[PDB]
């Protein structure tokens, strides 16, 4: 039941966000309901496809509400629900605070709710600061009345990891910045690094007295990043279409730059329909993999990632246990890893298979609208306007599985087997 | 009110029975794994744990309990070392279910804010219905008057309440009859005392017996 | 050193091979060094990859070296082995003994040795069999010479899983034949299905009598047979390429051929290239699966795949156990079930990043040749003939993985680690 | 019929391998794992599960058999609490293997159909083989009347039926003679008695002991 | 240096502590998976190994370690076997903790560089506080000469260092003053000393006792 309550309130935030999209002062220009889901959808969601460009297609009343959507979707249905809550003077029950421990994908309530003031405080004020900052640069390109919101609609999006953007080329004109790339660069990998991750890092100053889930997300971003800067730099240093024409100190800041928004973002820098081959493969294997357990990125977690990788390897050295850190890991995290990696892979199988049949389109761009639409990356090769209607509708579903989990999903209508027996052991080949 | 009950056995399984059917936040919190199991639907949350440990009592939110049961009563370390914990985490009502004499004094020192003997205070009134058969629930008021359910015998049989010189020689108060499931709250005189029905009366503990052995 | 035995061995007679059908006797034409060993590799680990037509390339004595090395790699290297030193009448020892638990995958060497002299006995009887009934009908059509040959070359291709064709269209004139069809389908289906699975069948002709292996077998093909059928029919019917221009009676053999032969045989009655998009995706999940843990298939096997996907089921539903026909699966089962199928696509992963760098060629087609040389198919949808040089040395890679199986190849180069000391237990947030 | 056997001990794994061998869909309902690893083979379904548990009875679909043997013979606690679920569940009939008197009446008050003694029943059966060598296996017809098996000595080597005055004097019919593995059925007079070969009598119990003290 | 304890027991958990306090690096050693997880935050590094397997002691790369101490005083078998294994390693340190006289003798055969008595020390010290409740902590410097921590009695208050003759009649030099929380390090003539404080004294052992009987 608490996974069914975080899917009832999260659809439901589609439905009254559909609404109103869909008014008349919401918007310049006639939009479509299925349009209208689909913006409404991949702002809670947190995805970032966009049919229609959000600054043409809305007004600023519109582009409103995409914010609402953003920060809604981004902290999660339940951390404002909290907070409704101890504004009224109502007390935190027992089945309440159930509720925040399957949200935020915690192992136990023991100070749950706390966590919620630190990230909701956290996110206000990192989003604040951020929008100042950057308010140095989009004021005198676009005046104050645009300058500031622009601004504004940015740190949220970036926080919150969403890809939305005003202009019509999403970061294209910014590549050579150092004062966009920084700081937005910096709002999405702090903001998907993790809420427990940035409570640790407060509250402890020294490496050393880290958790083991600090210590991997903190360890683990650093080299996965690092390896996606070297493989986009050499991949597409010779190609004409990006990264060609551009200086070497160019060429830093755009390789670096898509290295790590693939996870979860969705900016861009660079023209990912004119990329080479081997640089979208790599990507899918990089939003494959999200940023934090609990935090504003989707898709499978490194946590998850790193966990059967070296369960794996320790399988093939002989070891007899998973020790990252010198810590052990016992089996139900393990197993925990499993059901989501081969869920997640079934899930994303389905909407090839689903894509494949409906759209007609090449194959590399169905696969790479998968992949970004399960992960709510947002990163496109040119399908998403090219969608059909019947298309449309299996992104959504697919954005939604993503943002909410495919564990959360599956238990919101899995009736609990509790059963004491067992059974005699059966002995299966599987080599 | 959100309630936790430390130890589920059967003193501490009834608690969590009875205030889930109440409709209250229960917390059931036990080391064993099928006893969680079995309270699992008769409680709000379950959880496996050692209340022994502050790290496992932390981690269950217990500072966000007002009432904290500890229902065990067999095992002497495991029963104070956990109130120590919770009076140290500042826990406004702790009730603990004690074994003896010894427990309840150790219990005392620590800071339990009520102590609890469901066997000892089951036994002396259980003893109460074996010395005498007239009687099947009593409630003492005080060390000296005490409210009696009595059985009505056969020579109360046919009897009108004016009949009885309860109020003048016994100096008790008839309160209440339950006649074949029917109960008349203060009755007026005057009603016909029927075979073994429940005879509430209320007087002093020396005069009721008097009247269980006279009238 | 087990696997090491086999890992040097499998790769010995690749050497062995290549310099036979290099030679000016064996082939009609000048044949380059790496077509010789792609060649000779193709037929080892039993794929069907060809870059030239084995019917015009090689000669007579050629297609008899293929079928050396069909048989010698279909059956295994250690199976040959024992008979060599069996004949020569040396006694099998517990360190020869070892060698045969590992080359078969099985759990003890409990029988082991007497599993090798009915497979093999099995093997050259049914081999011998369908050579006969397909005599028959080759016979009338090319002659004496040429009929007893083409029977004896294909029956031992198709029980070997190995999808060698002499004719330039590999079966593509047998659509509508029973008698083509019928046999060979019996052939690669009885051939892939486990030689434990066939010895239990030979011994035991009640089915309640059967293991857990035998009966996951038998009722897993059956039931992965019926839903490929339908769904290659169904997505194929409307398509002119393929299955459009046939009868009815047409329609149900070529659907019915082309869903089992991805497992692993790589026959074949449609063209794939003119296959639609979503019978291609739904191949590509059919081949990453194989058949049989001791067969002459390759890829995960069908156990893997299923004991993986019931374990993820069995905790969707709250299950502490994964229950299969009545009967407990053990932890070590499911941690060697995980083992092969996170190597198995990470092998796959990086086949199909690295022929995106080197080869020029759809998307489509290059996951599809990965797919088929890992699980040793043989399936081309028109990449093949056009791979470079450095295109065909990832393949020979990738099918002597395939073949070898992801797990042995691994521990050929990992050194044991044996320790009993263990580490206190870390909580890491795999959501 | 549908057989559930709970408890796989010497008594109850013998019933599974011999409903199992006649063709029957038998539940073998086990507490050790090591009993229903050595007894799934000898079983329809298998299960490690609690019988003194509704939760785990109910969960083996114990309602859809008619036959619920409750094979436990140690453990009092156990076995008596396991039929009363099963006498709640609304059983057909219930088998349970008893341990002593007082597990005998403990049984009969909450329900059970049947009561088994399988040692106290051999060990009566041994007694009498004991005692008397002569007898090979009896069964009790009434409190008077049984049918023994008896072994031929050597006084009544050669001899013929008719001899033999079974039927007026001692008032006993001579049932079967199996003649060194030939067996032959209601015999007619007169057959020669051979060695010590099984002689299967029908009498009064009293006039079997006369036949064995006097003729035998 | 690089500090390995064996054994998290009372005595070893203490040496985990108190080095990881100093900032060491401290391989924590222990064949119970619950003391391993309760000291795996107070050490730089813990393991789950039984440290009589050499095969598990070259496992923790035991040879980098200058100091090992093997805190088992229970187990005799796992004491000597363990240091046995480290004295054939080449450690260069080994500091073990033992149970009785017999214990001590062994380790000392098999090469023991430091053997260690916890609760004997403590309790020679500690009964030296119970026979003379004047004395607070005492350090031995020799078998005759000690440094005595005293406390100041009722007949010492307002009275001055000059006034008590420790120097020429009883031989015996004041050392420090704690005068409520105040502490003087060698006082000079006079001080006034004032009610029940910590007066630090040295001299003869025998010399001192006077000073505590008669002064
Ligand atoms: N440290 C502990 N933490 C949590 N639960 C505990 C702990 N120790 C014991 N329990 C559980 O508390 C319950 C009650 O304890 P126990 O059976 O020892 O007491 P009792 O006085 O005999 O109980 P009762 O009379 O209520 O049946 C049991 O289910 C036991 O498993
Ligand atoms: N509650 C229970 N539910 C199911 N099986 C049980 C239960 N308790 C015990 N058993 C199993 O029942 C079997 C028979 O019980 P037990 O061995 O105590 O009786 P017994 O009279 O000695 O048996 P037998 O003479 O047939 O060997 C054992 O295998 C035991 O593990
Ligand atoms: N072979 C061993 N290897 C490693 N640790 C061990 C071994 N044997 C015992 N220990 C651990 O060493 C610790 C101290 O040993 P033990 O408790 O027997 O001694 P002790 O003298 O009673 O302890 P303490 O330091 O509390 O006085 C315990 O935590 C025990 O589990
Ligand atoms: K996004
Ligand atoms: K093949
Ligand atoms: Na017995
Ligand atoms: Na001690």
């Amino acid at each position: 039941t608490p996974p069914q309550v975080l899917a009832i309130g999260f659809f439901l935030t589609i439905i009254i966000g559909a609404v109103l999209l869909m008014l008349p002062i919401s918007t310049t220009k006639p939009l479509s309901w299925i349009d209208a889901l689909f913006t409404a959808a991949s702002a809670t969601t947190v995805t970032g496809l966009a049919v229609v460009d959000t600054g043409t297609q809305f007004t600023v009343f519109g582009q409103t509400v995409i914010m609402g959507l953003i920060q809604i979707g981004g902290l999660g249905f339940m951390t404002f629900a909290v907070l409704i809550v101890m504004i009224l003077g109502k007390k935190i029950g027992l089945k309440e605070r159930m509720l925040v421990q399957e949200a935020l994908n915690q192992p136990t309530i023991g100070g749950v709710i706390g966590l919620v003031k630190v990230l909701f405080l956290f996110s206000i004020s990192i989003e604040l600061i951020a929008a100042l900052i950057l308010s140095i640069r989009l004021v005198p390109q676009y005046g104050w009345s645009s300058g500031l919101f622009a601004s504004l609609f940015h740190a949220i999006s970036a926080f919150n990891n969403a890809g939305f953007s005003l202009w019509p080329d999403n970061l294209m004109s910014y590549v050579g910045d150092p004062t966009v790339n920084l700081v937005i660069t910096f709002l999405f990998i702090t903001g998907g690094i993790g809420f427990t991750v940035l409570f640790d890092v407060m509250k402890n100053r020294r490496f050393k007295t880290f958790s083991l889930h600090t210590k991997l997300m903190l360890t683990g971003t650093l080299m996965l990043n690092a390896i996606a800067m070297l493989t986009v730099f050499i991949l597409e240093y010779s190609n004409p279409g990006t990264l060609g024409h551009l200086h070497i100190v160019d060429k830093l800041w755009a390789s670096y730059f898509q290295a790590v928004t693939p996870r979860t973002a969705g900016f861009n820098s660079l023209d990912f329909g004119s990329m080479r081959e081997g640089t979208i493969v790599f990507t899918l294997l990089l939003m494959f993999i999200g940023a934090g357990s609990a935090s504003t990125a989707s898709g499978i977690k490194l946590t998850t990632f790193i966990v059967i990788l070296t369960s794996v390897i320790a399988y093939l050295r002989g070891k007899k246990e998973t020790v990252i850190f010198r810590r052990s890991i016992k089996y139900p995290i393990i197993i925990k890893a499993l059901a989501v990696s081969v869920t997640s892979l079934f899930i994303v199988f389905l909407g090839i298979f689903a894509l494949t049949i409906t759209e007609q389109a090449p194959f590399l761009q169905i696969v790479f609208e998968t992949f970004s639409a399960f992960g709510t990356v947002g990163l496109t090769m040119g399908l998403t306007p090219e969608l059909t209607t019947a298309g449309k509708c299996i992104i959504i579903v697919i954005m939604f599985i993503g943002r909410i989990g495919p564990l959360t999903f599956v238990f919101s209508f899995a009736k609990t087997e509790q059963s004491n027996i067992r059974y005699p052991d059966g002995e299966v080949f599987t080599g | 009110k959100q309630f936790a009950v430390i130890g589920l056995g059967r003193f501490g399984g009834s608690i969590c029975k009875e205030l889930h059917r109440m409709g209250h936040e229960v917390l059931a919190v036990d080391i064993n794994e099928e006893k969680v199991n079995a309270y699992a639907s008769y409680a709000t949350h379950a959880v496996i744990a050692n209340a022994t440990e502050e790290n496992e009592l932390l981690s269950l939110g217990i500072r966000n309990f007002e009432y904290v049961i500890v229902a065990i009563g067999a095992n002497i370390q495991a029963s104070t070392l956990t109130t120590l914990l919770l009076k140290e985490l500042d826990i406004p009502n702790i009730w603990v279910k004690a074994q003896n004499y010894y427990h309840h004094k150790v219990l005392e020192k620590i800071g339990a804010d009520r102590i609890i003997h469901p066997e000892k205070d089951m036994g002396v009134k259980i003893a109460q219905s074996l010395s005498d058969e007239n009687v099947l629930n009593y409630i003492d008021l005080s060390d000296e008057y005490s409210i009696v359910e009595l059985l009505a015998t056969r020579k109360l049989d046919s009897k009108s309440i004016i009949d009885l010189n309860v109020r003048a020689k016994y100096g008790c108060t008839i309160l209440a009859i339950k006649h074949h499931g029917d109960i008349c709250l203060s009755p007026a005189p005057e009603d016909i005392i029927r075979e073994q029905d429940c005879l509430v009366i209320m007087g002093h503990k020396k005069d009721i017996k008097r009247f269980e052995n006279e009238g």
